[PDB]
């Protein structure tokens, strides 16, 4: 699991 | 350069269609194009402008951790000699990537930033110089890593300060904002602590301020929201 | 061209890297300038040739079919005039996507196929051939269509000849091939009778001839098959 | 659903 960043 | 003979108007219409078709390159250079007839950009057009670059420059990124990853395979002990092509062919992606954040860089300094001066047009834009510091810092390796990484702290910390003046804790600008330095904190400054620190403050101030929201507001608060408690769950 | 100073074999790693970062343009530039050195291909490079291709020509179809989409709608009655941007923009789209095509189709006559005498490599050279005549297809509009459409018949056709005579019906190229001429008759030629009667003889014979193959090679053709299978289920 | 050509 890839942390989020501000992504659609 | 080479949009100046078009019409700023079809500009945007050309993003939105390069948009449709997933074509991201044309995408940046249309709204590339757009920004240097020299007006300032509307909501719509600074998310435009917002999209192609990051679509742009997130698929360099993955494609460097792909190649960064075979040469530091390549650099383990046991691991045959290949010679230089990895490195070559990295350093190539690398320079591509840094030249399109140099690019956006370039067009927030001349002369976007300077122009905004409503809350949710200049937090956007220094997100935005925080973010491509960021991409550069990811990246970074030699003696301007430190001023790189400070530069990417900067631009986010005065986003912050004007944020929390000026707009609701739920604000979606505020949001991913804010989700965008708790990772840079993260996994660039070494700051786990203040990542996690930020994005709980974060999440639990927009929880307070849902009640306040139309079902639409809400539904667009809370998906970055989401983002914000996925980043704690996987970090705690 | 830009990769002269390139060694072969460094361009060959490097197609290979870019294939594992989806990094399909530059495996394609690298394919290139592998090719122009004027060795022949292996049937890994070939493969590395072909994969490069049609991954940077498929997205431009992709993009292509989206655009003339919305033209398309565009013309249709009580449409509002937005100008000429649509048209524009797919026009420039269109003609990337020929000069990609036009590219293949240069290596390919300039030596690829001259110099390709056993039956694997000259069958796909072929079938490529057709192939990106009939992406060039799938675009013409104008007078010179029917000659676009005959030179794709012309190098499937001989492909085919060669397959038959010289491959087994269950050989994954003799397949491909099949697969493909059968959507040029389907969708191109407008012959669906002829594209179903190949795809369902190309699946019978390869059927019969299953029982001599090792394991690795039954899972190779039957994937190839269900493709055939695929289209005979949506077209009957 | 798109009929399929040779492709991965
Ligand atoms: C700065 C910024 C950009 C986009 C968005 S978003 O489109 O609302 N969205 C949910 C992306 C995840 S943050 C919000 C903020
Ligand atoms: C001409 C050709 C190219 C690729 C292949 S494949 O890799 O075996 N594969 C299953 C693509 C679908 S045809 C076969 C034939
Ligand atoms: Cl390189
Ligand atoms: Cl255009
Ligand atoms: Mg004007
Ligand atoms: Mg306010
Ligand atoms: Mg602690
Ligand atoms: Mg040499
Ligand atoms: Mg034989
Ligand atoms: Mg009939």
């Amino acid at each position: 699991r890839r942390r989020k960043s501000c992504q659609a | 350069g080479a949009m100046g003979s078009m019409e700023r108007a079809s500009l945007i219409q050309k993003a939105k269609l390069a948009e449709q078709a997933e074509r991201y390159e044309d995408m940046a250079a249309f709204m590339k194009g757009a920004v240097e007839k020299g007006e300032e950009l509307s909501n719509e057009e600074r998310n435009l402008l917002s999209v192609a670059y990051k679509n742009v420059v997130g698929g360099q990124r993955a494609a460097w951790r792909v190649l960064s990853s075979i040469e530091q395979k390549s650099n383990e002990e046991g691991s045959e000699e290949k010679g230089p092509e990895v490195r070559e062919y990295r350093e190539k992606v690398e320079t591509e990537l840094q030249g399109v954040c140099d690019t956006v860089l370039g067009l927030l300094d001349s002369h976007l930033i300077k122009e905004a001066g409503d809350a949710e047009s200049r937090v956007f834009y220094l997100k935005m110089k925080g973010d491509y510091y960021r991409y550069l810092a990811e990246v970074a390796t030699g003696d301007d890593k430190k001023r790189i990484i400070d530069s990417a702290r900067s631009a986010y910390q005065e986003a912050m300060d004007i944020s929390k003046k000026e707009m609701p804790p739920t604000n979606p600008i505020r949001l991913g904002l804010a989700l965008n330095f708790s990772v840079f904190h993260y996994e660039i400054a070494n700051s786990p602590e203040e990542a996690i620190s930020l994005a709980k403050t974060t999440f639990d101030e927009a929880m307070a301020d849902l009640h306040t929201l139309s079902e639409d507001s809400y539904k667009d608060s809370t998906l970055i929201m989401q983002l914000l408690r996925d980043n704690l769950t996987l970090w705690t």
